[PDB]
């Protein structure tokens, strides 16, 4: 079925300020996080829901119960930009795009 | 504190959950610690295995068969057991001399499958057709002659095209890597059972609530001192000589929707397969080195063209329906459709298992081609193939090369589990009712009997508040 | 906390049973603890390794009990009080409610205070007793 | 039946003579029943084996004597009467004809009751010393 | 010569006091006499040697402290009075002034004949006792 | 040292043929036999006409 | 084994600020290492290489 | 050593007995071998290079 979506899919925020960003799983199972950086090969930021990945600061974090989860960026760099991906045992959810002001 | 003393106790039936080796019990008895090997005579320990259950009355224990360290025992057991046994056996690094083959003669035998005599054997393609007639120059006992030998190898054991592509010259395909061993033929050992019983301060602990999924708890607990006959038996994309389940058949996975995850079936009635390598083989004995001989298949004689294995239509049939209405169970409102292997290895792209020494493998595609919830809506036939040289355990770096078996070669087996995997990525509205059988490593195999059992250390001391002070006072004290 | 022990009963069959009821089999878990279960290869080594870590356990348990005067008995009473530190354990639910596989659940943490405590008394107990016989 | 003991013997030279003169040999053979005797080769493990079979025998006859009161002593009297079935058996042979190696041959096909017995003596004579205790 | 024990040393410590002052680490030092420390190769012989011996030595100690009548204490008074032949030695520096590892040499070339005595009054009281509990 | 002891009325029944010492012997030497040539030097290279 | 001495395709000394010339000058690894070559058995042990 | 350099022997009148000097301060030795050597793989045998 249709296991991941993302929300917003296009959003603009300017250096310092927080982002948000939400995926909804629609069955049981494990969440995670990713980050393309733009013309290069993507990474893992998190996973297993709210435990972060080698190396990320702790500008990253989320958390969830169930089928809704919030993802949040405080104090987003420059270099920290791009688009971020929801994947959950072989999906992909359809990415969000935040761009600098 | 002129009411409340300490007090220590010993034999307290208390436990924790540790790991420790365990001693291999025998069948009791069938070994010989010298002479032969049957299938651990120079190592296990042939003892009484009766098992002496015992009940508990009000026990609630955490089970969970995936992290059954006794399988890992199991296959380091089995790995070592193998390695050196194979390893005062001869070495076939004498015979990669350059091979020259052709095809096979016929001296007018007889078919099975056709009311004529043998004309072609490109026609008569069974054995006969598959097989290549090698000659080859190898050395004598006394190093400054050689001599003009002959053998007949299966195609997979030779390898053309690395000896150009218009030569007829052909390797042994070992040689390319490594060099193998032959089996020692008095070492010839099947599968015994085997009884795991624990050593002293630990003590096996077994789940009867039989349709437990495989993991959380068990409350019709029992204790025992040696487990069962486990057979160490090996296939691929099918469980034989297994136990079955009181129940009606089940299914264990440590996550269904984690579709990469195995899925191994268990039945509850067997389904009886006949395999069979028909035609006299002639084994032929060649001389290596002073005191060392190879042994190989010389001419085949009697009727040819068959290597075939047999299972009963109708049973098969419903035993697959019965799986499949348990899936549509887990997966509700969808069908389930089986379907061909999905690929890779000869291991794994087709079942395996070894009867009388000689390995077999075994196309499935007739077998999984199903339906919904079950075939589509008398015997089915699987053509098979057969390989001398093997690697070990899937793609462990020990060889082996079988000794041939003369004499046509029959073997019986009672089929009691399945082991699955399922379709991946979706387009959801049709791909759930996809499966496939799979290939699996042993640890697969024997967690399908290992499920039941846990391993508990002994904690014999405890203490606890009672009435004693020592040689001076007693107690006041509560109830329920 | 205390009943009449038998050994008929083969191996760890109770287990489930209070502690009170469940300090009956004393007897065949202290009896089982060591007794049994008694070309070239080495699971030699392995049935050594076993057997010699069962007779060290049975004799570090021992050597335990044999520190605090307990050794030659398997009930044994002792003169360590409870200590000021708890004054509140839940014996309602001791003597006739809960299995020792419970038990040793609501111990754990603080075992190692009792031991110290034994040895200290049962020290305390031998030079005092070497200072009675003294005087005669 | 019993004599006063001695070790001057050095191991097993009596034997022959009759319980109640055989039964002075105790601490000797108590004292030789563990001690002693202490490029790739195998004999060390024909070695740890006898080491270990023996060590662990020792530890058995040493538990089987814990259980029935009897550990640290050797002479050891107990409280089981004799047996109900038995009534019978030929004393006067026993305390100045019988040697062990004669006496162990009669006692055979019964012994098995003797080893349940004391313990379940035993066991009753500690619930009831722990009872007594707990009186005050 | 004696002293109130203690366990939190760990281990040898002391040493070096004299004995009144170092006999006190006898819980400690029965401890550690036994407990711990825990392709093809052959150091589990060497292992298995080690654990082996270890384990005989502790069994040696523990029969011989049994036929004196000392197992199950440390501390251990006993019957055998001061041998005929010596009479003489230093106790002024016996209880205060000599330590352990010194004391050990002077007893030493004598210590043979002690083991014999105990073990000779020990079995002549075990014989006592029984005839003590027959007589009625 | 053997330091013999004898005994004042002991009788005890002696079988030579059933004596497992032989075994044990036999066993022994053969396992000490092979275990010491089995380091050696091996003969296959001489075995040229 | 038939040896000769070593042969240098144009590489470059440290010591000094020129281009490797000679191996008997350049002396260093260079010079006190051989160039052997040798016939050897394949894997099949009826071809040599 | 804590002290300063440390000199031991059984007896240092025995001129053929070794003398160990032992250090108080560490004396740092850097060792190379510039050049980047080919790791050659030749195969012998069936199955070992
Ligand atoms: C799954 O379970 C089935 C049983 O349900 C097993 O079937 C057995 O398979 C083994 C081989 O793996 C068979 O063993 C062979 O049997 C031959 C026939 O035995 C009969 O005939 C002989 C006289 O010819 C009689 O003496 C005998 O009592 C039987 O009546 C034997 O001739 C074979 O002998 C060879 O092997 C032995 C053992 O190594 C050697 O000592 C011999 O010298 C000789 O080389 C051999 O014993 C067995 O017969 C099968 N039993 C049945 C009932 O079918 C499956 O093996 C098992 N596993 C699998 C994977 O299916
Ligand atoms: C497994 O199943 C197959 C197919 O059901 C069996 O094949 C049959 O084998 C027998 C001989 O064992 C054949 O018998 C011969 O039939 C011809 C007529 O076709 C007749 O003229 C001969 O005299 C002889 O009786 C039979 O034809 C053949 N069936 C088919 C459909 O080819 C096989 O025997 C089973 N068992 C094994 C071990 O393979
Ligand atoms: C088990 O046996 C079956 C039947 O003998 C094998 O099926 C055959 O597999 C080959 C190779 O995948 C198929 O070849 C393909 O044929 C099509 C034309 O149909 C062609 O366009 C392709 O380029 C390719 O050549 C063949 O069609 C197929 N036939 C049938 C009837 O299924 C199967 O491969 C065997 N599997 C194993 C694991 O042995
Ligand atoms: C799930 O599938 C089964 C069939 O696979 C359906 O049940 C009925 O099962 C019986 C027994 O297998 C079928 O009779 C048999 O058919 C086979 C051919 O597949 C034939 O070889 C036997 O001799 C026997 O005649 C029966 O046809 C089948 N019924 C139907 C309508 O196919 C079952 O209905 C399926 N599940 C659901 C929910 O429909
Ligand atoms: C060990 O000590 C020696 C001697 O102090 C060091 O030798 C020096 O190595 C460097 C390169 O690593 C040479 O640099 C070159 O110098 C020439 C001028 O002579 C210049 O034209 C080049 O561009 C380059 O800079 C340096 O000449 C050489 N010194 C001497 C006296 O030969 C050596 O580097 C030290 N380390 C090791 C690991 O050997
Ligand atoms: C396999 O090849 C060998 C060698 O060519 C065959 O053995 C010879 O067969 C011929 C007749 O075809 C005889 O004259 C020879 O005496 C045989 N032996 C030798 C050493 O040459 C053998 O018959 C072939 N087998 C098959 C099944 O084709
Ligand atoms: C070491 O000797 C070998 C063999 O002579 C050299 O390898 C050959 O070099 C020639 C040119 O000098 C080439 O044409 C060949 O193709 C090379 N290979 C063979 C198999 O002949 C190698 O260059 C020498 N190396 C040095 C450092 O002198
Ligand atoms: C087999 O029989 C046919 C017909 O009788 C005959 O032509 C042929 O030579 C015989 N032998 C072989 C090897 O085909
Ligand atoms: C597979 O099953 C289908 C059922 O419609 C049948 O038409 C087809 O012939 C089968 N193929 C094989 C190889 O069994
Ligand atoms: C190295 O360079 C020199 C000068 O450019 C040239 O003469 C020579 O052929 C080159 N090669 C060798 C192997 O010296």
């Amino acid at each position: 079925e249709i296991v991941l979506t993302q929300s917003p899919g296009t959003l603009s925020l300017s250096p310092g300020e927080t982002a948000i960003i939400s995926c909804r799983t629609s069955q049981y199972g494990s969440l995670a996080w990713y980050q393309q950086r733009p013309g290069q090969a993507p990474r893992l930021v998190i996973y297993s829901g709210s435990t972060r990945a080698a190396g990320i600061p702790d500008r990253f974090s989320g958390s969830r119960w169930g089928p809704d989860y919030n993802l949040t960026i405080s104090n987003l760099e420059s270099g920290d930009f791009g688009v971020y991906y929801c994947q959950q045992y072989e999906f992909f959810g359809q990415g969000t795009k935040v761009q600098v002001d | 504190a002129e009411n409340l003393w300490v007090t220590v106790y010993y034999g307290v039936p208390v436990w924790k959950e540790a790991k420790t080796t365990l001693f291999c019990a025998s069948d009791a008895r069938a070994y010989e610690k010298e002479v032969h090997n049957v299938w651990a005579t120079h190592a296990c320990v042939p003892t009484d295995p009766s098992p002496q259950e015992l009940f508990l009355e009000n026990v609630t224990e955490n089970f969970n068969m995936w992290k059954n360290d006794m399988v890992d025992q199991m296959h380091e057991d089995i790995i070592s057991l193998w390695d050196q046994s194979l390893k005062p056996c001869v070495k076939l690094t004498p015979l990669c001399v350059t091979l020259i083959c052709s095809n096979a003669t016929v001296n007018n035998r007889t078919a099975y499958d056709t009311r004529s005599n043998v004309n072609v054997t490109s026609i008569n393609n069974t054995i006969m057709g598959e097989m290549k007639n090698c000659s080859f120059n190898t050395t004598t006992e006394i190093r400054d002659k050689e001599k003009k030998e002959y053998a007949l190898f299966y195609k997979p054991d030779i390898v053309p095209l690395n000896e150009t592509s218009n030569t007829s010259e052909y390797r042994l395909i070992n040689c390319n890597t490594s060099a193998c061993t032959q089996a020692c033929p008095k070492v010839t050992f099947e599968p015994i059972p085997i009884h795991y019983c624990a050593p002293a301060g630990y003590a096996i602990l077994k789940c009867n609530n039989e349709t437990f999924n495989g993991t959380g708890p068990c409350s019709n607990v029992s204790t025992v001192q040696c487990t069962h006959g486990i057979r160490p038996v090996v296939s691929t994309q099918l469980l034989l000589n297994g136990s079955l389940a009181e129940k009606e058949i089940v299914i264990r996975s440590e996550n269904l929707t984690n579709n990469a995850k195995i899925i191994i079936v268990h039945l509850n009635t067997s389904v009886e397969i006949v395999c069979t390598r028909p035609g006299n083989n002639t084994r032929k004995s060649v001389r290596i080195g002073p005191g060392q001989t190879f042994y190989a298949t010389g001419d085949i004689i009697g009727d040819i063209r068959q290597a075939h294995c047999n299972i009963s239509e109708k049973q098969w049939n419903e035993t697959l329906q019965k799986v499949g209405k348990e899936l549509q169970k887990h997966f509700p409102n969808k069908t389930i459709k089986y379907e061909r292997s999905a690929g890779g290895d000869m291991e794994i792209a087709t079942h395996s298992f070894n009867c009388g020494g000689e390995f077999f493998y075994c196309n499935t595609s007739k077998l999984f081609n199903g339906t919904y919830n079950g075939t589509d809506i008398s015997t089915i036939t699987l053509q098979c193939r057969i390989k001398q040289i093997i690697n070990m355990w899937q793609g462990v770096g020990r060889c082996m090369y079988a000794p041939p078996i003369a004499g046509n070669i029959t073997c019986k087996s009672n089929i009691t589990g399945l082991l699955l995997t399922r379709d991946g990525g979706t387009n959801s509205n049709k791909t759930e009712e996809t499966f496939r059988p799979a290939g699996g490593d042993m640890r697969d195999n024997w967690r399908s009997e290992l499920y039941k059992y846990k391993v508990v250390k002994i904690e014999p001391l405890g203490v606890a508040p009672t009435r004693c002070k020592r040689r001076v006072v007693g107690r006041r004290r509560r109830r329920r | 906390a205390v009943g009449i022990g038998a050994v008929f009963l083969g191996f760890l069959g109770a287990a489930g049973s209070t502690m009170g009821a469940a300090s009956m089999t004393l007897t065949v878990q202290a009896r089982n603890l060591l007794s049994g279960i008694v070309k070239l290869t080495v699971w030699g080594i392995k049935q050594l390794q076993a057997r010699v870590l069962a007779v060290e356990r049975y004799l570090r348990d021992q050597q335990l009990l044999g520190i605090w005067g307990c050794s030659g008995k398997l009930i044994c009473c002792t003169n360590v009080p409870w200590n000021s530190s708890w004054s509140n354990r839940n014996l309602s639910e001791i003597w006739d409610n809960m299995t020792w596989l419970q038990w040793d659940k609501e111990i754990s943490n603080y075992t190692q205070i009792i031991y110290g405590l034994l040895e200290e008394s049962q020290n305390q107990q031998e030079k005092n007793e070497q200072d009675l016989l003294a005087l005669d």
